[PDB]
């Protein structure tokens, strides 16, 4: 019976942390205790017993003798809504900056219509030109497509 | 003066040295007490030119660590002049001279090679010391060798 | 024409700095801040060129002698006409720019931690007009490279060959199909599939 | 930050105290024993921030290689100061400057 | 560093002499040395007074 | 959870390990081949939800057809090993239990590893043949894959002739190795030639033979 | 006399007319730098 | 055959009748021409084709780039081009320079951009250090209390060995990048050590992801247990995956009434090579999947796959700079170095080692 008087002990302390309700208060972890039921257990008290000392939130200890919904704190999977909104706006914000670190980069580089392509005949092509050749031999032109991707070289 | 400890890569962060006539690598707090500084102040107070520099003193504490066993000035005098090839057997009486011989001598010359001046050489491997790690902390570019 | 697109390049370029330096610029993915703003920056002065040279390139009359000799694709192309009527544009070293031999600084005739154009090689000019001695500078440097990349592949693409002919030197078409070597190992059984 | 022996100036090594549940500073080479003020022992930070770093200033102003603008001074609001861009580099470094007057010779940024 | 650039400006030190100056991590450097390659310039009065 | 990928992993293992069983040439009829996930869960986990292997060899006759062409095949012995560093223990009795009702070919599916002592114990196994693999391999089919082209495995003759219209010897053809995945999905042993029909963007369908080792 | 460790140093003016900053528009002619970020040298 | 769906590709009725309108005589001419000509264009037995094969690809290397850069202002895109490659692919070095995964996916992933980022996030390596923010050690005598007035309704909030504590933040951002928790971190710290490491956790919606550590002179040996947590510990992740990139592609797939049109569908370039493990993910069109280190490929998929892969390779290298090689070079080339059952690397330990005579060898 350890569990039986120590999840009430710490729920009715934290509960009250933030007159006649005693009852109601008591009626409550009962069924949440049995309802753990359902060493894994243990894990789940640590979720509810955090959360609600996690002073800061008045709204939670103080959001939770007015009315609320019980049974929903259970088979929640809102670790990330139940409580507090300055985080949600975080965790909406980091998941951007998370979303756009996983990308890649792509291409720049100047398109002129002076050239065509041998494919698709398309006036899009960006180059540049290195020494290939000697140094009595002009320079060489490499000139890709824009379009379909093709890429050719210049004597 | 070469810098071991790879980033994260290589156990010990320890730095130690390279010298004429001799075989192995020989760490560094050995040569500052082999010339004659054998407490810790001076030496930290020779290397580092702050007191508020934690990320250098941060990584000099394996060098102490390292440069503890020896403690006073001719067990570090005789553990160089035993690696400084010679011949073998020239144990401690006159091995020690050899090697006080070579500490006057060929590491760094062109400072003096008179005795009662090894404070110069030791004030100058502090400024170097200071200048590897203020290099291998990134707050100054390396060398370029074609300047 | 060609010098108003330049200013409003040069312009826009005074732009790009002032954001990367009031911490406003979008940084590209994969890329740190400096990556992105020096990839920026040659954009704009890429256009720049090309859209000044396509200016000159289209004034010309139907008798300048070099649009004949371009027209007929006998020798050159548009980047001739470009680097003569309008802007020389841009120096290169290893992809990368004119990098600072001395400390912070590009030459010791400007100051420390300037990037405008003419400051890290945007030669502004054309072979006509004339070459400010800075410009010229960086030129050499680029000219200096590629004589020595020429220097460098040659001899490399040489000995490939070599052993890439040492390799394949009995290989032969027997009289059936078959792609034999020396000793009949089959390589192919029908040459070229065809 | 660690400490350092009075009687012998070497460094002080973290000893346990285990009968009164306390931490002190003991030397290894002598046998001087030193109170500890803080908890904590060791620290190791690995991600760090900062992109700062104006480094040494000293004279900064005659410096005839650095660029001079009109930017007001936020101290004794002087319009003619020298500006400078970071110093220790890392590749993710921000381009943001340093301002510094040449008048009240102070140190200033933009924000 | 003024004084002793003023003793190199009037002949009294071998006019090949570098005093060099790095303001940054503070080092006074002066050069006395053979195969230093250098150049003549002009010389431009700087110093706000005249 | 955790759970449903451990089970897909076996599930898609057992199915590897029941097509390759079929381009061998033997027989698996449909009721088995199409085994959706809730049959591998009810027949195969305990009620924990844990997995027995014991509960999921098998025996394979051959088809007539594939009797017919190819002669030298007995039948298949299908069991998955339970021990995760399969040692010398298992692999004895499993020798014994092939030495034991006479059958031509067993696959031991290892987990992890097995001892080099125990590799040895393969030899030993005779006449019979012991062909292992490890199961995190078998997870993906590798002939669905695009670049890999079929191989089919020729008769004893088909050979002869193959040998007579180019008038050769068997060393010389283009090779592939003992152990090369898809030399060893097929099953080949030192002598088999294994034909290939490639295709080629010159001539549309080209075909190329190959030998093993 | 300057050489190449005191280059460093230094600061140069390319010509005599740049030592005084003028109060043009030409084709001919190039186009000389403006050093845009220097509102005073020195 | 592709000849004989050329031929009766063109010559059908319609298009004889009532577009080219032969008669007769010229038909049977047409024909007799068709084949005189195809029997003139064959191969002619004695022809020396390895030599023109080595020749017809020696000679567009010798002006090609010997640096080429391009990418070069970006760090994160790396790549290698011309020579160094081709240098890289002749000689089979089991060491490139940009290894890199090309992961396609299925069709229900490839246009939704949020499941091809859950299937973006699933492949990627992540230590426990990639998440770490400080690291901390405390002398925090009290097992049931503390003096990090932090953790005080933690471990208050906990109650219902050593005396020193080995305390660590993390970071918000990847910790909900990867789509972790607390506890399961804490489990794979509670798996990894056993029962040494007494571990301590704290709720999401605190304002410091803290954990806490204690064992079951006693300072280095939390150190050393310190950077060992840092370094071995990973929380998902195909191990050699470093970085992953979302890139978009437009193919080109018939419609309906059989006429090819573009199409925009999402797929992945990550960098790191791991075959055998990226191949077995859920999402992933485990079919398509390539890579360009062939040695792994052959390690993988056998010889032919090998072979394409290779002749794929090539072409691109010669294929990227406008020049183009005619065929039947680039495949003798690809079929030289892998007809014997293993990669045959073209420099002299590969081909010494061949049964050929000795004067042919020595003379090299
Ligand atoms: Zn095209
Ligand atoms: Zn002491
Ligand atoms: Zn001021």
């Amino acid at each position: 019976n350890k569990t039986r008087n120590g999840s009430i002990s710490a729920i009715y302390t934290a509960l009250a942390m933030d007159p006649s309700k005693i009852f109601e208060l008591v009626k409550d972890i009962e069924k949440q205790c049995f309802k753990a039921v359902n060493d894994t257990y243990r894990n789940k008290l640590r979720s509810l017993i955090m959360n609600l000392k996690n002073k800061n939130n008045p709204t939670l200890r103080r959001s939770i003798l007015d009315h609320e919904i019980i049974p929903s704190k259970l088979v929640t999977m809102s670790a990330q809504e139940l409580a507090p909104d300055s985080l949600k706006k975080e965790m909406e914000e980091i998941y951007k900056k998370n979303l756009f670190d996983a990308q890649g980069a792509t291409e720049n580089n100047s398109v002129t219509d002076r050239f065509e392509c041998g494919k698709c005949k398309q006036r899009k092509v960006s180059y540049f030109q290195k020494q290939t050749r000697s140094a009595a031999a002009p320079l060489t032109t490499f000139c890709k497509c824009e379009n379909c991707g093709n890429r050719w070289k210049f004597s | 003066i070469k810098l071991y400890g790879r980033e994260d890569k290589g156990t010990g962060r320890t730095i130690k040295a390279t010298l004429p006539y001799v075989k192995q690598d020989i760490p560094i707090v050995i040569v500052f007490r082999a010339l004659g500084v054998v407490p810790d102040g001076e030496i930290l107070q020779h290397i580092c030119y702050d007191e508020n520099d934690w990320q250098m003193l941060e990584m000099l504490k394996p060098c102490i660590e390292e440069g503890f066993v020896i403690q006073d000035k001719e067990v570090a005098l005789d553990f160089i002049g035993r690696r400084g090839s010679a011949a073998l057997g020239i144990r401690r009486e006159k091995r020690i001279q050899y090697a006080k011989d070579i500490l006057q001598k060929e590491l760094l010359p062109h400072i003096t090679q008179e005795e009662g001046f090894e404070t110069r050489k030791t004030f100058f491997l502090g400024y170097m010391v200071n200048r590897l790690l203020l290099c291998a902390l990134e707050r100054k570019d390396q060398d370029d060798r074609d300047h | 024409e060609i010098t108003h697109a330049i200013s409003s390049a040069k312009e826009q370029v005074q732009e790009i700095i002032y954001k990367a330096q009031h911490n406003e610029l979008e940084l590209k993915p994969g890329m740190t801040l400096r990556e992105s703003f020096e990839g920026e920056v040659s954009r704009t002065l890429n256009d720049a060129r090309d859209s000044a040279g396509r200016s000159a390139e289209m004034n010309l009359k139907d008798l300048n002698n070099v649009k004949q000799m371009v027209s007929a694709g006998s020798k050159g192309s548009f980047i001739n006409i470009a680097q003569m009527s309008a802007c020389v544009g841009q120096q290169m070293v290893e992809g990368k720019r004119i990098a600072f031999g001395f400390a912070d600084r590009s030459l010791p005739h400007f100051t420390k931690d300037d990037f405008s154009p003419e400051s890290k090689g945007f030669v502004e000019n054309s072979y006509l007009r004339g070459l400010t001695p800075q410009e010229f500078f960086f030129h050499a440097m680029a000219g200096r490279e590629g004589l020595i990349d020429t220097a460098v592949k040659t001899a490399e693409t040489g000995y490939i060959q070599r052993r890439l002919v040492k390799a394949l030197e009995d290989i032969m078409v027997h009289y059936d199909g078959t792609t034999r070597n020396s000793l009949g190992d089959i390589i192919q059984f029908l040459y070229g599939e065809d | 930050s660690f400490r350092f022996c009075l009687e012998c100036n070497n460094m002080l090594y973290p000893k346990e105290d285990k009968e009164n549940q306390r931490l002190l500073y003991s030397c290894r080479n002598c046998d001087y024993t030193e109170l500890a003020e803080d908890p904590k022992v060791y620290r190791h930070e690995l991600i760090t921030n900062i992109g700062e770093t104006a480094g040494i200033v000293d004279d900064i102003g005659q410096d005839p290689t650095l660029p001079r603008s009109d930017k007001e001074c936020p101290e004794c609001h002087s319009r003619d100061c020298v500006f400078f861009q970071s110093q220790q580099r890392r590749k993710d470094t921000n381009m943001t400057l340093f301002y510094v007057c040449l008048n009240c010779k102070k140190t200033f940024r933009d924000e | 560093v003024s004084t002793m650039r003023d003793l190199r400006r009037s002949g009294a030190i071998s006019p090949e002499v570098s005093i060099i100056r790095d303001i940054r991590e503070r080092e006074f450097k002066i050069f006395t040395d053979v195969g230093r390659v250098y150049r003549p310039l002009f010389i431009v009065e700087d110093d706000e007074s005249k | 959870e955790d759970n449903n990928r451990i089970i897909s992993r076996l599930w898609r293992s057992f199915r590897t390990v029941k097509e390759m069983a079929a381009d061998r040439g033997y027989f698996i009829s449909q009721e088995e081949m199409d085994q959706s996930l809730e049959e591998f869960r009810s027949k195969i986990c305990d009620s924990m939800g844990n997995p027995q292997r014991k509960l999921m060899s098998f025996l394979a006759n051959p088809t007539p057809e594939a009797l017919e062409k190819y002669s030298d095949l007995g039948t298949l012995w299908v069991e998955f090993c339970d021990e995760p560093s399969v040692g010398i223990k298992t692999m004895r009795n499993f020798c014994l239990r092939i030495q034991e009702k006479n059958f031509s070919t067993g696959i031991f599916i290892y987990q992890n590893n097995i001892t080099p002592s125990a590799n040895k114990m393969i030899p030993t196994v005779s006449p019979a043949i012991i062909e292992t693999f490890q199961e995190s391999d078998l997870v993906v089919n590798i002939t669905h894959h695009e670049l890999v082209p079929k191989h089919i495995r020729l008769s004893d003759g088909e050979k002869s002739q193959l040998l007579q219209r180019y008038k050769l010897k068997e060393s010389q053809l283009p090779r592939i190795q003992r152990e090369d995945p898809v030399a060893r999905y097929l099953g080949l042993k030192r002598g088999q030639v294994v034909k290939i029909i490639r295709r080629s963007e010159t001539s549309g369908r080209y075909a190329s033979y190959r030998i093993c080792l | 006399y300057v050489d190449g460790e005191e280059e460093e140093t230094i600061m140069i003016a390319m010509t005599p007319e740049d030592l005084q900053t003028r109060s043009l528009n030409d084709t001919a002619k190039r186009i000389k730098p403006e050093m845009s970020t220097s509102s005073h040298h020195t | 055959s592709l000849f004989q769906c050329l031929v009766r590709a063109r010559l059908a009725t319609r298009r004889i009748l009532e577009e080219f309108r032969l008669n007769r005589d010229a038909f049977e001419w047409v024909l007799g021409t068709i084949e005189a000509q195809f029997q003139r264009s064959l191969v002619h037995p004695g022809e020396m084709v390895g030599v023109i094969a080595a020749q017809s690809i020696g000679e567009p290397a010798t002006q090609m780039t010997l640096n080429t850069f391009h990418y070069a202002g970006v760090s994160s895109k790396n790549v290698t081009l011309g020579v160094p490659r081709l240098k890289e692919i002749l000689n089979v070095a089991k060491n490139i320079k940009t290894p890199a995964l090309t992961v396609y996916l299925d069709r229900e992933i490839a246009l939704d951009i949020e499941k091809a980022k859950v299937i973006q996030s699933s492949i990627e390596y992540t230590t426990l250090k990639n998440v770490t923010s400080a690291t901390e050690i405390y002398y925090d005598p009290d097992p049931t209390s503390t003096v990090i007035e932090e953790d005080f309704d933690t471990v208050e909030a906990y109650f219902s060995q050593s005396p020193w504590l080995l305390r660590l933040e993390l970071d918000r951002a990847r910790m909900l990048d990867k789509q972790l928790t607390m506890n399961q971190v804490a489990d794979k710290i509670s798996e990894v050590f056993s029962d040494d490491l007494f571990v301590m956790w704290s709720e999401d919606n605190a304002d410091k992801l803290i954990i806490r550590c204690r064992v079951i002179e006693e300072d280095q040996m939390l150190k050393r247990i310190e950077a060992h947590m840092l370094d071995l510990i990973a929380l998902r992740g195909i191990p050699g995956i470093s970085k992953v990139y979302m890139v978009k592609h437009k193919v080109s797939v018939p419609d309906e009434s059989g006429e090819y049109k573009n199409e925009e569908l999402w797929a992945l370039e990550t960098d790191g090579i791991n075959l055998a493990e990226v191949m077995a993910v859920p999402g992933v069109d485990s079919s398509r999947t390539y890579s360009n280190s062939f040695v792994e490929i052959l390690s993988v998929l056998g010889i032919e796959a090998t072979r394409s892969s290779l002749y794929k390779e090539i072409l691109n290298v010669i294929a990227f700079d406008g020049s183009y090689v005619n065929y039947r070079h680039m495949a003798l080339l690809v079929d030289v170095m892998t007809s014997r059952g293993y990669l045959m690397a073209i420099t002299r330990h590969g081909i010494n080692r061949a049964d050929t005579g000795a004067l042919m060898r020595c003379s090299f």
